[PDB]
């Protein structure tokens, strides 16, 4: 349900070192949250998120902030 | 949805 | 700079 997301903003660039499972930020680019846990419901401090073009993957969550 | 600025 | 992974 698109009209529950969370919605957040890159404070740094994040370079993807796996890039098969991580998206790209630039900083100042938007994202909505899609999860905050891994894949099994477990706690995370990666994030997945959806980019401003419609990538899917995950993120480190410390490099952004919750609009 | 969503509001602010700056990143300088 | 930037934080840690």
């Amino acid at each position: 349900d698109p009209s529950k997301l969370e919605f957040a903003r890159a404070l740094y660039d994040f370079v993807p070192e796996n890039p098969e499972m991580e998206v790209a930020l630039k900083k100042g680019d938007l994202m909505a949250i899609l999860s905050k846990k891994d894949p099994l419901g477990r706690d995370s401090d990666w994030w997945k998120v959806r980019t401003k073009n419609g990538n899917i993957g995950y993120i480190p969550y410390n490099y952004i902030e919750i609009i | 949805e969503a509001m602010p600025p700056t990143l300088p």
